[PDB]
């Protein structure tokens, strides 16, 4: 997990094109018809992780291995999805806790294309400062969204700075990010953050909410995977 | 009707794409727009028939 066989050229609101197939466990989460409403993260060959607002039914899709959402010809993934499972926990009020496990009808045909990224520990530490990535299909200006997955590069925030701005909305199953020239905006929820944990890329957070602008000097704020990865493990285990 | 159908529709602050209904009473019918997944306002609507029964000529 974590190591694209196509890898990234690093260096969403003010990010820039991802390589092509360079984020393999990004996935597009469509309706019957092909609408994109939420990004999402292939864990291993039967499971996707997204944001529990994202309100994923066994009716919607998990499209793997796209780049080009404009490309018809391109060739991908339209997985099925046999179950959903909404962390019991989600706060509709609060949003804390916002993750759902999609189990898959069928499962993955992992490529050079699509793979998984990796889980980290419940302890892990990702200090702030630390540079990170997110990726996703939603809006690059706050319209419509660009055909092509994008990618920009964001420090993970302290929860002291990030509640200078968002004071007690922020949770904590919340991770802040970005307020740095970059946003994620429509469309990119449920999508990742991930850093890297010993040069493997590690989901830390799921894009969740923030600005209603997508302001870039705004901190964004992320689903905290660390805070929630004993609940993923359960569920897999149980499932 | 609910002086709710008069509100202008509501995205939220969650970064999702859902398509939902809202009632425009300015043109008297309602219209899609994108909802962000969370904290929505009652003028907002899984169908256009729900968004019609609830709000149709406010």
């Amino acid at each position: 997990c974590g190591v694209p066989a196509i890898q990234p050229v690093l260096s969403i609101v003010n990010g820039e094109e991802a390589v092509p197939g360079s984020w393999p466990w990004q996935v597009s989460l469509q309706d019957k018809t092909g609408f994109h409403f939420c990004g999402g993260s292939l864990i291993n060959e039967n499971w996707v992780v997204t944001a529990a607002h994202c309100g994923v039914t066994t009716s919607d899709v998990v499209v793997a291995g796209e780049f080009d959402q404009g490309s018809s010809s391109e060739k991908i993934q339209k997985l099925k999805i046999a179950k959903v499972f909404k962390n019991s926990k989600y706060n509709s009020l609060t949003i804390n806790n916002d993750i759902t496990l999609l189990k898959l009808s069928t499962a993955a045909s992992f490529s050079q294309t699509v793979s998984a990224v990796c889980l980290p520990s419940a302890s892990d530490d990702f200090a702030a400062g630390t540079t990170c990535v997110t990726t996703g299909w939603g809006l690059t200006r706050y319209a419509n969204t660009p055909d092509r997955l994008q990618q920009a590069s964001l420090p993970l925030l302290s929860n002291t700075n990030c509640k200078k701005y968002w004071g007690t909305k922020i949770k904590d199953a919340m991770i802040c990010a970005g307020a740095s020239g970059v946003s994620s905006c429509m469309g990119d929820s449920g999508g990742p953050l991930v850093c890297k944990k010993n040069g493997a890329w590690t989901l830390v957070g799921i894009v969740s909410w923030g600005s209603s602008t997508c302001s870039t000097s705004t901190p964004g704020v992320y689903a905290r995977v660390t805070a929630l990865v004993n609940w993923v493990q359960q569920t897999l285990a149980a499932n | 009707r609910p002086d709710f159908c008069l509100e202008p529709p509501y995205t939220g602050p969650c970064h999702a794409r859902i398509i939902r209904y809202f009632y425009n009473a300015k043109a008297g019918l309602c219209q899609t727009f994108v909802y962000g997944g969370c904290r929505a306002k009652r003028n907002n609507f899984k169908s256009a028939e729900d968004c019609l029964r609830t709000c149709g000529g406010a």
